[PDB]
């Protein structure tokens, strides 16, 4: 059973940045696709991006493109959100979610990754 | 999308099993595992992989480039997994029509009987050697350069 623990969150001045980290545990990650989500209140979980394992690759969703992106340390089987130019309507909590598996689905779908963290708080003050 | 997670979308690479058969073989888990994998492209030559090779979501696309006379198998150094994992493993390359330029037209020798005068494949042989590549073949009614290596 796969562990996906998100951290960095927190409050954060309207402008700033800020760098959340997810560590993924319990299993070899080589084959797989790891994305970062966020859920406002009220509102259904928003696709961020999604990073392949094999290459490195990323994807970036048109809602933060130009704001955010995403990248990892193969090393400590860890990824990262960097989140630039942060407004209040970013204001959310991030999740980092992750599939060993093939599936139908395409990547911005939540029901194309059977492992998600517990998310965390990101909170921007104006 | 394809059901396995792979992403190989170029025009005239192909895998073994093909796309259409690894679409048929996700497993209970949901994984796509074959004994013997080739990814090719027609025209420029293909790569073969022995043993059991997990292609669960293989961004084959970024990964294999497969050229006249190269391979590059990643592009980078920091996104190439550690050894085993992946396709960074022992593999056999094996690079079609390659062929030497003439010097007087500057037109390919696909002779054979040009191509053993001259020796190109010893040629071909001692650039495996320098690359610290095993030098396996050179067939020159197909230019094809064969060679192996440890990984990638």
């Amino acid at each position: 059973q796969v562990q996906l623990v998100e951290s960095g969150g927190g409050p954060v001045e309207a402008g700033g940045s800020l760098r959340l980290s997810c560590a993924a545990s319990g299993r070899s990650f080589s084959n797989s696709v790891m994305a970062w989500f966020r859920q406002a209140p009220g509102k259904e979980r928003e696709f961020l991006s999604v990073l392949n394992w094999s290459s490195g690759r990323t994807s970036i969703a048109d809602s933060v493109k130009g704001r955010f992106t995403m990248s990892r340390d193969p090393a400590k089987i860890t990824v990262y959100l960097q989140m630039n130019g942060l407004k209040p309507e970013d204001t959310a909590v991030y999740y980092c979610a992750a599939s060993n598996r093939g599936s139908l689905y395409t990547l911005d779908n939540q029901n194309r990754y059977e492992d998600w963290g517990q998310g965390t708080q990101v909170t921007v003050s104006s | 999308s394809h059901p396995a997670g792979i992403i190989l979308t170029r025009d005239s690479y192909y895998t073994i099993p093909s796309m259409e058969e690894l679409a048929r073989s996700v497993d209970e888990n949901g994984e796509c595992i074959v004994n013997g994998f080739t990814i090719g492209r027609e025209g420029f030559g293909s790569i073969y992989f022995e043993g059991i090779v997990n292609l669960t979501n293989l961004d084959l696309d970024s990964i294999v480039h497969i050229r006249r006379k190269e391979v590059i198998v990643y592009v980078d150094d920091q996104n190439k997994p550690p050894l085993g994992e992946g396709l960074n493993r022992p593999a056999q390359v094996t690079l079609d029509e390659v062929w030497p330029i003439d010097k007087t037209s500057r037109s390919m020798i696909t002779s054979p009987e040009r191509l053993s005068e001259m020796n190109y494949k010893s040629k071909l042989e001692n650039a495996s050697r320098k690359q610290g590549a095993q030098f396996v073949d050179y067939r020159p009614e197909s230019g094809s350069w064969v060679f192996k290596v440890n990984h990638f």
